[PDB]
C-alpha cells in the first residue's frame, strides 16, 4: 500500500466529507477528490502503487461514477453509493 | 449491540424478510440529542435491502425486528454502528447512535 496515495485519499476524504455533511458543500466535496480520481487514472508506478490500484481502484473509480450520475440526478441515493464505496476504503486505508 | 424500544407497535404480524426492500422514515442523533441526519428533512423514505449488510450492524438486526406500521427508539453502540473509525464529517469514533424508526413498508 503505497503511503502517498493512502496519505492522499485519507486526508482528501476527511475534507470532502467535512465539505458535504458538514458544510453542505456538496460542489467542494466533488472538487476536492476530482483531482485525486484524476491522480488514479495516470495509473500505477511503484509495486506499492499498484497494489494500493488492486485494493481499491475500481471501488474509487466507480464511486466517482455515482457522483457523476448525482451531478444529473440530484438523488441522494446516487450519493449515497458514492459515500458507500469512499468508506470503505477510508476504513481500510485508516 | 441494539435496543428497540417501541414508540407505536406495528401490526405484529408483517416482518422484514432477507432481500425485501425496507422502506423507512428515520432521524439520527448523536448519544447527547444532537441531531445529524433525518430522511424526513427531505422528505424521501429511505430503503435498503435486508441482508446486504448496506447499512449499519444495528439497523440490519434492530429494524428486522420491527413490524409494519411500528415506530420506535434504536439504541446503538459503536460496535453495531460505526465503531472505532467513525464517518468522517458527520459521526465521530466511538459514536453511540440514537435512531428513531418509522418502518413504512416493505417492497
Ligand atoms: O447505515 C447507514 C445509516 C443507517 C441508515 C440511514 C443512513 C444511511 C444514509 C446516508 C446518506 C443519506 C443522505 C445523503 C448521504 C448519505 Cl451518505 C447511511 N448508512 C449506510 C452508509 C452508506 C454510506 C456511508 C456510510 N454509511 N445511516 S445514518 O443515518 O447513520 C448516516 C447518515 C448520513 Cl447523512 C451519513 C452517514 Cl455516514 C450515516
Ligand atoms: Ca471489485
Ligand atoms: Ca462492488
Ligand atoms: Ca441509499
Ligand atoms: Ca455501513
Amino acid at each position: 500500500m503505497d503511503p502517498e496515495f493512502m496519505e492522499m485519499w485519507h486526508e482528501g476524504l476527511e475534507e470532502a466529507s467535512r465539505l458535504y455533511f458538514g458544510e453542505r458543500n456538496v460542489k467542494g466535496m466533488f472538487e476536492v477528490l476530482e483531482p485525486l480520481h484524476a491522480m488514479m487514472e495516470r495509473g500505477p508506478q511503484t509495486l506499492k502503487e499498484t497494489s494500493f490500484n488492486q485494493a481499491y481502484g475500481r471501488d474509487l473509480m466507480e464511486a466517482q461514477e455515482w457522483c457523476r450520475k448525482y451531478m444529473k440526478s440530484g438523488n441522494v441515493k446516487d450519493l449515497t453509493q458514492a459515500w458507500d464505496l469512499y468508506y470503505h476504503v477510508f476504513r481500510r486505508i485508516s | 449491540g441494539v435496543q428497540v424500544e417501541t414508540i407505536s407497535p406495528g401490526d405484529g404480524r408483517t416482518f422484514p424478510k432477507r432481500g425485501q426492500t425496507v422502506v423507512v422514515h428515520y432521524t439520527g442523533m448523536l448519544e447527547d440529542g444532537k441531531k445529524f441526519d433525518s430522511s424526513r428533512d427531505r422528505n424521501k423514505p429511505f430503503k435498503f435491502m435486508l441482508g446486504k449488510q448496506e447499512v449499519i450492524r444495528g439497523w440490519e438486526e434492530g429494524v428486522a425486528q420491527m413490524s409494519v406500521g411500528q415506530r420506535a427508539k434504536l439504541t446503538i453502540s459503536p460496535d453495531y454502528a460505526y465503531g472505532a473509525t467513525g464517518h468522517p464529517g458527520i459521526i465521530p469514533p466511538h459514536a453511540t447512535l440514537v435512531f428513531d424508526v418509522e418502518l413504512l413498508k416493505l417492497e
